[PDB]
């Protein structure tokens, strides 16, 4: 379905902004 | 015509637009309903990502229609 | 019978399997297509999820029908 698909796509999404965040991270301390 | 829009949440948001509105359009309309970003919502349409240059009738997107809503960080 | 898989960036691959083909041909088929690795591969058909121990007939997948290939990172 579309819900499910999309539902995959943002929790991917949201592990390659967690990734983000913890290159921030290293770039700060 | 009419299209509707359903969130990761189950929220489902019904807009009027036509064929010849873009997906950028689209995303105008959800920013009006809203208040998501254009650039922080992403649109699929029967499992395809759909493209901001492509319009709604490139897309085969009817009357009726459902698309799924991603809001972006 | 012919099917029809579509991914994000819009392309659509054709491909010939059978009804009693399970969905790890369709894995296999796909990886000898595009390269794109099985484990990273995830069809979906008719709202729900193909499973590898799953087969075409099964899903109630008939000729020409349209599925959504997501790719994983």
């Amino acid at each position: 379905s579309d819900l499910m698909l999309a539902q995959m796509l943002q929790m991917e999404y949201d592990r390659e902004y967690d990734a983000q965040l913890r290159r921030e991270e290293k770039k700060f301390n | 015509m009419q299209i509707f829009v359903k969130t990761l949440t189950g929220k489902t948001i019904t807009l009027e637009v036509e064929p010849s509105d873009t997906i950028e359009n689209v995303k105008a309309k959800i920013q009006d309903k809203e208040g998501i970003p254009p650039d922080q919502q992403r649109l699929i349409f029967a499992g395809k990502q759909l493209e901001d240059g492509r319009t709604l009738s490139d897309y085969n997107i009817q009357k009726e229609s459902t698309l799924h809503l991603v809001l972006r960080l």
